[PDB]
């Protein structure tokens, strides 16, 4: 009902943030030439469509993603406003609308949404990720009290704290994307609750330079080339 | 003026054509027709707040008789502590 | 919301000021009706539209108009059509059309011949752009409407087969011709489908880049 | 309205244990901000926490905020609330002078942030912001150093120092023994060292956790990097090294 | 009067503008618009844009690049058009791209139409400059070539229109931002 | 105000949408295969008294003429969401594209209108789940099912309802990547065989398929670019001419 | 910035071409379909951000690009909202289906009346000139040299012979994997 708690603390904030807790983990890495994205999926459904074309990953722009942890039906809002807005500075300014100005947008958003009565919050932490001159490859964290961050390498939802502390000793400045794949793979299977990763389990995205001097480009990657970067990597649940 | 003949006409189309409504069924069925539909509409729009959705709503297309009804203006339409502060007052 | 007038008083300095306002394309050309035995022809010299399977309609003034209003109004009839479920009445087509033309004043030009097969029997309207309204066993709009006229009522006779609607069809658009220019008919009957007839009757310097 | 005062025992009306007391119990929990003016000019100056072994330096924002060439605005308590709180002055700000001719006055920036805080306090089940700020700057056409506070209940005041979040009495005790209202600090670097300090006895490290601003007359806005305050931290260490050595014994 | 022209050299871009208020906004530390026509709609036009630039350079603490600027500034004069008799208005965009060390110039039309330039005018101009122009002009003018190319420019419009024009405010962007160039 | 309605309870969990899925697991069953050549979607119709006429009593629903839907819970929420969908389908995207939208656009959109039901003062959440299912040129054949959450979710099969974790149970031991839409039917019929309440035959069973194209069902003929509706919901004879080779 | 000019369109045996006049292009493209729009500078500038928007935001929903039938109804259902003041354009939209392979060309009035010639599109002022010229070269079925090569030929018969030091033309060829931008000077 957004009243404080009598310490000046918001109660339903801190709902939302046990919510998140439990949904599901993401990590973040941001290489010296690209970003890496990877989401873990727990599919207890058999009869659900893997190879559908994103859950945990999705698009904001040509230059921009997310990963989701918390409720995909308040995500999915975010989402769509961002996607508004990234569009709708192109169409003003003529050029690709920098991170820090949308990962903001959706932080001015979900405040909003912890400060009206009428309005629950939104149960979603994001992890953006993208390129723009302004700074060039930026990783930033989002959470449902409208808080965000800039990162190096981190994790949200569930096993946070554990991915932290993989993350914070095997990081490295001046490491490359591959170094970047390699990395967010292995912490994931040193942080997973299902017994090994795979790649219906995984999904996964770059964020690289490519060879083109005027290109950057956003693989989310289709379970085939996942597979690859699995069996690339030594986590290889090969035949 | 310089300005369209149909533009003031389709601009409060859809008020007047219910506060058009209303006065009809106050004639054919007493004031307590319009204030039924009235206080339906009210307790519809004051209870129905969400500063990222403004596409209508549900039971306000069941009430106003548009639920299997298109104009263009439903195929063409046209911040949330500026609308915060407008659904409570300044 | 809807149709727009954002650059109303913009093009009302360009046409002044020496700007060509690009041409409305308009199918001023010969329409036709024809209330046969047991259903109804239409016809036309692209031009004849549907607003469900068992009514259609040709249009007549402003193409896009004539398009926009027939693809409009089959929408509400499809969705009235699903909310009732009933198949649609030529009546309630024609109420929607010319109640949907009277709130535009006549702004949108489209002028219309109606005609369909519903569960009371087979049914011919037309509309001009004002939203005022005929009815008859033939109607004809457009600049050949006189002589096509003539020739409806020089040989229409009750109990009219198929064939012989489709050759006095065929006759009053050919008796409107000496865009456009050869015959597309629709044919509505009681028990069936309607049946659609198309056309019835070193050099230079060069420099090369390779795009996505 | 607190404590040991109890007529025939007692009983509570509408008053006191209320919306805007937790929001003040917020913003006692984040960083401590300070504010020193000097004789030309104005110095703010805040607490990080010291930054996570993964977080990025070089795009994490600079904790005070400029709303305007001649406005800087820093706070202690809810940050998510602070960015929609310096987004409404610094909109508000712009189109003063968009309509008026005129850059908004440091007395007009502060009693509408303020003034929109009070609104969020006085109904609705839409809530107080978490949050207390410094204003600090010039008005145009003026050299006085202007240094105000407001608190979420909307009121707020003018100080020739102050602070606000954890820890704040050690300050303000600290403040009121090196500052002297009759003869302030006379340059912009006594002025600084001033709140380096100040903010020296309360931080958690050392020259990372402290980030000044210094406000100057005519626009002159200038942020402080982390080279220049190690700089002042190793010479404020200088002098307590040569203060203990120049014991007499 | 109210004349605007423009050279952009190899490493500046020279907006000149009519002396009379200056009728030209600084944006930022390295953009400048020149402007010219009905003179109320205009000069509150450039306001509006100069206090939408300060606030995303305030809100960023960032400079908007060249490009970003004149597609706004287009943007929000066709948008202003929209429940309108076009005024006339023409803006004329100067700026320096430090992301590509670069001088930009852009010219907008009342109909809101960008066009990207090496050199342009507006206002109270005949062939007689845009010949004068295209004759001399360079891709790799110094600025004190351009200098003189605009005294050459000023000097052909005094000589066509001999009525008093008080002479022209001129302004450079570049490197070091604006400078104010005095010139008779 | 203190105004709004599912609320986060402390352990983070929503609440009165907890209480929605109790009103959806409490209704008559319905379900929907998806195979390699069309889709199938199903449910029976209870009877409030042995002279309703069932006939009148649609469960399953055209939404475009390549999607079907079906429910479990509460019918009249489900009348109201229909009708919503439909003219969602017309206003938002064939009255812009001149064709009919996706099954995962118009999901989407019926999501959309679930969610902001949560999200509010004054309205309870739907008490309904619903089956969407469809074909589009370039996704293929698809089924997705939607909660009063607004959470949507792409499936294979899926069931909802009473018999519902039977259902899935019997959906998990008989999908396979090859079926087909006659196999699909055969497994479908099968599984409300065992869901069913009362009697079991074609005027009790719904069932609905996006298949081919009919170019029957088009209701005029000319324009063979118009391919002709690939949603057809089953004849009664029919339903009793495959519930004869069961 | 100079208002007018013309556009052309053209089929061959699985591909298609946009020939226009430089000296900016009138030729945007959004993924594999091409849009060539003449009449008002302002106005080709307004409709290359609006459709740059709408299909972009096409591409993020529908986790596929816009066909050039597609594109159609989206430019003629634009343009159409425009009614009571329109764009002063005529959009020429092209390509080559990626799931069919069947070459594509279409042409719209300031309101958006869709034709669909199946061999050749024209638009802008004094477009009867270069129809003339097109109807006279235009044959079935070409090759994409053969292609290239008639749609060149009419824009240059068809150009202002007494201008031609002023000339410039951009002709993109359209194929189903490929596409090449020729530019084209004397």
């Amino acid at each position: 009902t957004t009243i404080f708690s009598p310490e000046g603390r918001l109660y339903q904030v801190e709902y939302a943030l046990e919510s998140i807790s439990h949904a599901g983990t993401a990590i973040g890495i941001m290489a010296s030439d690209g970003i890496v994205l990877a989401a873990e999926r727990k599919v207890t459904s058999t009869l659900l469509e893997q190879d559908t074309s994103t859950e945990k990953l999705y698009k904001l722009n040509d230059k921009i993603a997310v990963a989701v942890a918390g409720l995909t039906a308040d995500a999915e809002i975010l989402i769509n406003t961002a996607r508004i807005h990234a569009q709708n500075y192109l169409k003003t300014y003529n050029e690709d609308i920098p991170v820090e100005i949308l990962v903001r947008r959706l932080s001015d958003i979900k405040q909003g949404y912890t400060q009206h009565g009428g309005l629950r919050p939104f149960g979603v932490s994001f992890i953006y990720a993208g390129y723009d001159d302004r700074y060039g490859y930026q990783l930033y964290t989002s959470n449902p009290s409208g808080n965000y961050t800039g990162w190096k390498a981190i994790s949200v939802g569930a096993n946070t704290s554990a991915a932290q502390t993989l993350l914070q000793m095997d990081y490295k400045d001046d490491m490359k994307v591959d170094d970047a794949i390699e990395l967010a793979l292995k912490t994931l299977s040193k942080t997973t609750d299902s017994s090994a990763l795979t790649y219906d389990r995984l999904e996964f995205a770059t964020i690289r330079k490519g060879a083109n001097d005027g290109e950057v480009y956003q693989k989310i990657f289709k379970p085939q080339e996942i597979k690859d970067i699995l069996v690339k990597t030594g986590i290889t649940k090969k035949d | 003026n310089d300005r369209h003949p149909l533009e003031s006409t389709l601009k409060n189309w859809e008020t007047t054509q219910r506060q058009r409504q209303m006065e009809q069924y106050r004639q054919i069925f007493g004031i307590a027709e319009p204030m039924k539909r009235t206080m339906e509409m009210e307790i519809v729009n004051r209870t129905d707040f969400n500063p990222l959705s403004t596409n209508g709503s549900i039971h306000r297309d069941i009430l106003l008789n548009k639920e299997c009804s298109i104009d263009w203006e439903d195929v063409y339409p046209g911040d949330v502590h500026s609308k915060i502060e407008k659904q409570l007052g300044i | 919301a809807g149709l727009s007038f954002d650059n109303y008083q913009r093009n009302n300095f360009l046409a002044e000021n020496s700007h060509t306002q690009p041409k409305a394309t308009s199918t001023g050309t010969t329409i036709v009706g024809v209330k046969f035995n047991n259903g109804v022809v239409i016809a036309a010299d692209a031009k004849l539209h549907r607003i469900s399977p068992k009514i259609w309609c040709a249009g007549a003034g402003t193409a896009a108009d004539t398009e926009a209003v027939t693809q409009l109004i089959g929408s509400n009839i499809e969705l009235h059509s699903l909310y009732t479920s009933r198949e649609p009445r030529v009546v309630s087509a024609l109420q929607m059309l010319k109640q949907h033309l009277f709130k535009y004043q006549g702004h949108i030009g489209a002028y219309l011949i109606v005609a369909g097969v519903d569960p009371t029997g087979s049914h011919l309207f037309s509309i001009h752009a004002h939203g005022s309204t005929d009815v008859g066993y033939y109607l004809s709009l457009g600049s050949g409407s006189l002589a096509a006229m003539a020739v409806l009522e020089s040989h229409w006779k009750q109990d009219l087969t198929k064939e012989e609607a489709i050759k006095l069809a065929s006759d009053a658009i050919q008796a409107g011709i000496w865009s456009g220019s050869n015959v597309d008919v629709c044919v509505m009957e009681i028990g069936k489908d309607a049946e659609y007839l198309r056309n019835y009757l070193t050099t230079a310097v060069l420099k090369e880049s390779i795009v996505n | 309205m607190s404590g040991y005062d109890r007529a025939l025992s007692i009983f509570s009306p509408d008053g006191h244990i209320f919306q805007v007391e937790y929001a003040l119990e917020a913003v006692k929990r984040g960083t401590c901000a300070v504010g020193v003016k000097g004789k030309n000019c104005v110095v703010l100056g805040c607490e990080r926490r010291s930054t996570l072994k993964l977080q990025d330096t070089r795009i994490t924002p600079s904790k005070v905020s400029k709303i305007d060439s001649h406005v800087v605005l820093s706070f202690s308590g809810l940050n998510a609330d602070s960015r929609i709180l310096i987004e409404k002055a610094r909109v508000e700000a712009q189109s003063h002078r968009l309509t008026l001719e005129d850059p908004v006055t440091v007395e007009y920036l502060t009693r509408y942030v303020a003034g929109v805080q009070q609104r969020y306090t006085q109904s609705g089940g839409v809530r107080p912001f978490g949050v207390s700020t410094l204003i600090a700057g010039f008005d145009p056409r003026d050299d006085e150093p202007k240094l105000y506070q407001t608190e979420p209940s909307g009121i707020y005041s003018s100080w020739s120092a102050q602070t606000i979040g954890r820890n704040s009495k050690t300050v303000r005790e600290f403040l009121e023994k090196n500052y002297d209202r009759k003869e302030p600090p006379a340059t912009v670097e006594e002025c600084v060292k001033l709140t380096v300090r100040s903010l020296l006895e309360v931080v958690q490290t050392g020259a990372k956790n402290i980030e000044i601003t210094v406000v100057k007359p005519d626009s002159d806005i200038v942020a402080l990097s982390s080279e220049e305050i190690n700089q002042y931290v190793t010479q404020i260490e200088q002098e307590k090294q040569e203060q203990q050595e120049q014991d007499k014994k | 009067m109210d004349i605007i022209l423009g050279i952009r050299v190899q490493d500046s871009v020279i907006l000149a503008s009519s002396k009379a208020d200056d009728k030209t906004r600084q944006l930022s530390p390295h953009t400048l618009m020149s402007f010219a026509g009905e003179a109320g709609d205009t000069v509150q036009f450039a306001e509006y844009i100069q206090a939408n630039i300060q606030l995303y350079s305030i809100r960023e603490d960032y400079e908007l690049s060249p490009q970003a600027v004149s597609s706004f500034v287009r943007q929000e004069l066709a948008k202003s058009i929209r429940s309108r008799r076009p005024y006339q208005v023409n803006v004329l965009i100067g700026g320096y791209d430090k992301k590509k060390n670069k001088p930009e110039l852009y010219q907008i039309d009342y109909l809101g139409t960008k066009v990207e330039l090496p050199y342009g005018a507006h206002g109270y101009s005949g062939f007689y400059t845009f010949s004068l122009l295209d004759h001399h002009y360079r891709p790799d003018m110094t600025t004190e070539e351009g200098l003189d190319l605009l005294k050459l420019c000023v000097q052909e419009l005094e000589k066509r229109m001999p009525m008093d024009f008080k002479g022209v405010i001129v302004k450079i962007v570049d490197k070091d931002g604006i400078r104010q160039v005095d010139d008779f | 105000y203190s105004f709004s309605l599912t609320t986060f309870s402390p352990s983070g969990k929503l609440g009165q949408i907890d209480y929605a899925l109790t009103a959806v697991k409490q209704g008559v069953t319905s379900l929907g295969i998806k195979a390699t050549n069309g889709v199938v979607i199903a449910t029976e119709k209870k009877s409030s008294s042995p002279l309703a006429m069932s006939e009148t009593l649609s469960k399953v629903s055209l939404l475009t003429p390549d999607i079907g839907a079906v429910y479990s819970g509460m019918g009249p929420d489900y009348r109201v969401l229909v009708d919503k969908s439909r003219k969602v389908a017309h206003t938002s995207y064939k009255r812009i594209y001149g064709e009919y939208p996706p099954t995962k656009l118009l999901v989407s959109e019926v999501a959309k209108i679930m969610q902001e039901a949560t999200q509010s003062g004054g309205v309870r959440p739907f008490g309904v789940s619903l089956l969407i299912a469809g074909h589009d040129e370039f996704n293929g054949f698809s089924l997705y099912q939607v909660d009063p959450s607004g959470s949507y979710f792409p499936w294979k099969a899926t069931a909802i309802g009473k018999g519902s974790v039977a259902a899935k149970t019997f959906l998990e031991k008989r999908w396979n990547d090859e079926l087909e839409l006659e196999d699909a039917i055969h497994i479908a019929l099968l599984t409300l065989k065992e869901s069913v309440e009362g009697e079991f035959n074609g005027d009790t069973i719904e069932l609905a398929i996006i298949g081919d194209e009919n170019p029957d069902l088009l209701g005029y003929t000319g324009i063979p670019t118009d391919k002709g509706p690939r949603f057809r919901k089953l004849t009664s004879q029919e339903i009793n001419d495959r519930l004869e080779a069961l | 910035s100079i208002n007018g000019g013309i556009v052309v369109a053209m089929t061959g045996k699985d591909c298609v071409a946009i020939a226009c006049d430089l000296r900016f292009e009138k030729i945007f493209h959004y993924g594999h379909v091409f849009l060539g729009i003449t009449g008002l500078a302002t106005d080709v500038t307004t409709l290359n951000e609006m459709f740059r928007y709408k299909t972009n935001l096409y591409k993020l929903k529908e986790e596929r690009a816009i066909e050039p039938e597609t594109f159609t109804q989206l430019v003629s259902s634009s343009l159409y909202e425009r009614r009571f003041g329109p764009y002063f354009v005529g959009p020429v939209v092209a390509g080559i289906n990626s799931k069919s392979g069947k070459p594509f060309i279409a042409g719209f009035d300031l309101i958006g009346c869709i034709d669909e010639a199946k061999d050749f599109i024209v638009s802008g002022t004094a477009s009867d000139q270069l129809f003339g010229m097109c109807e006279s070269l235009y044959e079935p079925n070409l090759e994409p040299e053969d292609l290239f090569e008639t749609i060149s030929q009419a824009l240059l018969n068809a150009a202002d012979r007494d201008a031609l030091s002023g000339w410039g033309a951009v002709v993109y060829i359209i194929k189903k994997d490929e596409v090449v931008k020729r530019y084209l000077k004397m």
